[PDB]
């Protein structure tokens, strides 16, 4: 069960 | 020993309520990893067996203020402690209200034009958040009563993209994202 705010998909962070 | 690495899945900045993961990756056969927060001892993990292991995870099920700040790690073999990783910055999103993002002189402009942001939330503090999509390790802090303004200075295409901002209850709590502004640059 992993959460993320669509604005955060595919942000750099995540590498 | 090697410099720890820190970090947190799925991302640092975590929803009010939402899960956060802080992983800590040492050196294999490391015996004993800490996790501070703002100066204290957060949470301890001691791996057993040790051989196997070159990281550590510290879960967080519901995420608040308390638990936004900044975070570092340390892992010890036999009698001699690591340097502390890289500071980790855990934000809290989603505080409270929602403040509105406008841009001057429009969101349309020419490479070469001026562009200046505004992030308007009256209800918080005077620190705001801009937030380019995409790119969350290039946002920019700007300071202002009620609203903060945030030059770009001359743009060019590379400034084109979707843009938010977020008022801030501290450092590291910030409020929902405004609706988003996309800049066109021609
Ligand atoms: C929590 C889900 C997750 O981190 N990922 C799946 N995924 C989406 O859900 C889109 C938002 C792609 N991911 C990323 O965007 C990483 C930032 C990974």
């Amino acid at each position: 069960a992993c959460y993320x705010p669509d604005y955060l998909c595919x942000d750099e962070y995540c590498a | 020993l090697p410099k720890p690495f820190i970090w947190a899945e799925p991302h640092f900045m975590v929803p009010k309520e939402k899960q956060v993961t802080i992983c800590c990756q040492g050196n294999y056969g490391a015996v004993e990893y800490q996790l501070h927060f703002e100066g204290s001892l957060f949470a301890v993990d001691r791996p057993k067996p040790p051989e196997r292991i070159n990281k550590v995870k510290f879960y967080i099920p519901d995420m608040n203020s308390r638990m936004a700040g900044q975070y570092s790690c340390i892992y010890r073999v036999g009698e001699l402690w690591s340097e502390p990783s890289n500071l980790l910055d855990l934000v809290v999103t989603e505080m409270y209200d929602t403040p509105t993002l406008s841009v001057h002189p429009g969101p349309e402009v020419i490479s070469g034009e001026k562009v200046t942001f505004y992030c308007r939330l009256d209800t918080a503090t005077s620190m705001f958040l801009l937030l380019k999509e995409g790119r969350s390790s290039h946002v920019q802090r700007g300071y202002g009563k009620v609203q903060a303004e945030f030059p770009l200075g001359p743009v060019t295409t590379a400034h084109r993209g979707t843009y938010r901002c977020f008022g801030s209850y501290n450092n590291h709590a910030w409020s929902f994202p405004s609706e988003p502004v996309k800049l066109l640059v021609t």
